[PDB]
């Protein structure tokens, strides 16, 4: 189960 | 509001880089307080809501955001990450996509793609997608380290030294600023990080299972301090994601069943449904309770039925690896848990007070490499079901087509029968070998294989063709059950040479690195007669493996590749190998005990973790110090040995062929009585009171 990476948006 | 949402937007940003979750989230929901139509704030909130596994909840402000932007690429790139954490991959795909159809060059987007390739098994997508990633955003973290595995996993050693210094680079930078590493603590054993960064990796991946928890408010359990509830009797509980199907299950299937029901009560805590396969049936029905977590999705209502239960010994089999449900572990319903035999290396957490090896496997001056205590098992912590899953391999027949034990082997339950109908079976006194001529039987047999019939009948005998164990019983093919028929295996089903020594490895291939293969090509060139065998997994993998085995002047049919077998093909075909190398890097933990079952010396040297140690461990116990390599040098030379002095590899083929049997490797039922002593040795520890302390005794 490969990690994913979350965006923060600004 | 929209401009003091904004601020507290960023704020919330700000303090969910610090790691402060619980404030992220408290400043997002303000800033939808200022300005409800923030689809910014439903994204952002969405992901720490996802963080703190409240998926549902997440999906629901995903797409609250994308009801307002309709283009929100960044929402359906968080959304896609929520859909496939929960099982959804088409829906992740179809996110990931529409990400990348809004915002081309959306970094992020293309690496959460590619985490999607490669969990598929198309790792040459993947790269093309990580790579995509770090064009267009060269300081990526997690897309480089992922990149790193699969290249790693299809042997790709591009920039190797420069690749690792990254890595390590990497780890070092996140570490300082307590952020999680983009490293996988599974996949640290790999890469030259310090014993420390292995150990903080783990640490902090053991912590994000608190956010999980922290969000469940429960208070800490009461354990027991006596067994008068039980009866006197010990409870057990053994939670695992692989009671099926697996190899933990080939390993410790027979434990469970094993277990003295005077003084130990076993539970059975599966993270998966059935399968349906004989492996899952059998620990239902010797456990003494079999309960489906699997069936209960929250970790609090799951962690009240464990503790509900009465344990007293929890067992963690799962580690950082696929179904692992650690939550269960940080909310401590039991009190003592171990770790044992699933995952190799230190959880780095705190909730697990031991860890189950041996002295071979980490000795004692190697204690800082583990959060947990030292639990010692008498011999060895490794076991597998061999004796109960393959008992035909208990005794093998070979025919002398010119006397090999290696090139055209025979097996099975009525092997003695079936050799008793024979007038001209020869013996070779070693249990000594029999031996059947080149007579019309034997020239019968083999012409099954090369004409590639399934099988045939002598003296009302079957005979199986080795290759179509599938075709004829597809739960012997599986180890499901044992093989009712003679099975026939020839070197010459793998094109492998008849008049050549064979050292092989099953292992998969990311176990390779490249000082290991530049190990076995000088064992090569030093022992002409002879071929690597190395098993295709994946597939893509293949080449470049040879390239390098190119640049280092093997040719390329001095390396042979086979596919992936059934499991009983597997271990089966192993005897018709001289030795097996073993991958210093990460050892073949399931695969040594395979080669090893099969009567084919292993050539090991130990590491310093505890990946790198199993195999030197297993050898210790089986009673084969002679193939434990001090350096690189040492390995290379026992190896050699083995491939030029045939009466020192007879010597050491019989000796692990005897030993096997003889020595509490794969005496499961010896290895569970030990178990149990040292179960109780945690107990008698615990009924004093004092903390978790080193049973290295
Ligand atoms: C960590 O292992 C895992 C983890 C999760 C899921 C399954 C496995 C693994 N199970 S195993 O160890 O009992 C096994 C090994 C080999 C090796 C050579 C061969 O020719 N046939 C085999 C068949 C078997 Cl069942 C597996 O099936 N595979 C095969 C596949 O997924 O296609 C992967 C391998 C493990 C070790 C060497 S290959």
């Amino acid at each position: 189960e490969t990690g994913t990476t979350n965006t923060a948006t600004t | 509001c929209p401009t003091h949402a904004d601020s507290l937007n960023n704020l919330a940003n700000i303090k969910r880089e610090q790691g402060n979750i619980e404030e992220a989230v408290r400043l997002y929901r303000k800033a939808l307080e200022v300005f409800p139509e923030f689809a910014a704030a439903h994204s952002n909130l969405a992901s720490v809501l996802q963080q703190q596994g409240k998926l549902q909840e997440a999906l629901m402000h995903y797409k609250e955001a994308i009801r307002i932007s309709p283009t929100f690429a960044d929402a359906y790139s968080n959304m896609g990450n929520t859909l496939k954490e929960m099982q959804d991959v088409q829906g992740a795909l179809q996110c990931y996509t529409r990400a990348i159809q809004i915002n081309p060059a959306f970094a992020d987007a293309h690496s959460n793609l590619a985490s999607i390739h490669k969990d598929s098994g198309n790792i040459p997508e993947a790269i093309a997608s990580y790579r995509t990633a770090l064009k267009l955003k060269p300081d990526f973290p997690d897309a480089y380290c992922n990149l790193a595995h699969c290249l790693q996993i299809v042997c790709d050693w591009t920039d190797y030294d420069e690749r690792m210094k990254k890595l390590v680079s990497i780890v070092a930078d996140q570490l300082e600023k307590n952020r999680l590493p983009s490293v996988h603590p599974h996949h640290s054993m790999l890469y030259p990080l310090s014993h420390g960064f292995r150990k903080a990796i783990a640490e902090r991946h053991g912590n994000l299972c608190l956010d999980k928890i922290n969000v469940l408010h429960k208070p800490p359990y009461e354990h027991p301090k006596d067994l008068k509830l039980s009866d006197g009797r010990l409870r057990v509980g053994y939670v695992s994601s692989d009671f099926g199907n697996h190899p933990t299950s080939h390993l410790m299937q027979s434990i469970p069943g094993m277990h003295n029901p005077d003084k130990f009560e076993v539970f059975c805590y599966a993270l998966s449904p059935d399968d349906g396969t004989n492996f899952r049936v059998k620990v239902m029905a010797e456990a003494n309770h079999f309960i489906d977590l699997s069936q209960i999705p929250c970790n609090g209502k799951a962690a009240d039925r464990i503790h509900q239960d009465g344990i007293h010994i929890l067992v963690n089999m799962n580690g950082y690896t696929k179904g692992a449900r650690n939550e269960l572990f940080a909310l401590r319903p039991a009190p003592i848990q171990a770790m044992w035999l699933g995952y190799p290396g230190t959880s780095g957490a705190l909730f697990m007070d031991y860890i189950i090896t041996d002295q071979e496997t980490s000795p004692a001056e190697v204690a800082e490499q583990y959060s947990e205590k030292l639990a010692y098992m008498p011999h060895t912590f490794f076991i597998g079901d061999h004796a109960n899953m393959f008992p035909h391999l208990k005794k093998k027949a070979v025919i002398d087509f010119k006397i090999y034990d290696n090139r055209i082997v025979l097996n099975g339950i009525d092997l003695k029968a079936f050799l008793d109908s024979l007038p001209d079976v020869k013996i070779v006194k070693m249990l000594n070998m029999p031996v059947i001529p080149m007579n019309t039987i034997a020239e019968a047999v083999i012409e099954m294989i090369n004409r590639g019939q399934i099988q045939i009948t002598i003296n009302g005998f079957s005979i199986s063709n080795g290759l179509a164990t599938t075709q004829i019983n597809n739960k012997a093919a599986t180890g499901e059950e044992v093989p009712r028929t003679i099975i026939v295996t020839t070197r010459s089903q793998y094109g492998l040479p008849e008049d050549a020594i064979v050292y092989c490895n099953f292992n998969q291939l990311y176990k390779i690195d490249p000082s290991t293969l530049q190990m076995w090509a000088n064992i090569l060139k030093r022992v002409p007669n002879s071929v690597l065998w190395l098993l295709r997994f994946p597939a893509v993998g293949e080449p470049n493996i040879q390239q390098y085995a190119q640049n280092m002047g093997l040719p390329q049919n001095r390396i042979i590749f086979s596919p992936v077998a059934p499991k009983e093909e597997h271990v089966r075909r192993g005897q018709l190998a001289d030795v097996c190398l073993d991958t210093p890097l990460c050892n073949g933990h399931t695969t040594g005990m395979d080669v090893l079952w099969a009567g084919t010396p292993m050539v090991t040297m130990p590491g310093e973790t505890l990946a790198s140690r199993v195999a030197a461990s297993q050898l210790t116990c089986l009673g084969c110090l002679e193939l434990i390599a001090k350096n690189r040098q040492e390995y290379e030379d026992i190896a050699v040995k083995l491939g030029t002095d045939l009466e020192y590899l007879k010597k050491v083929r019989g000796k692990v062929w005897k030993q096997r049997i003889s020595s509490p490797l794969f005496n499961t039922k010896q290895y569970t009585m030990e178990l149990e002593r040292l179960y109780l040795q945690m107990w008698e520890h615990y009924a004093a009171g004092n903390k978790p302390d080193h049973m290295i005794k």
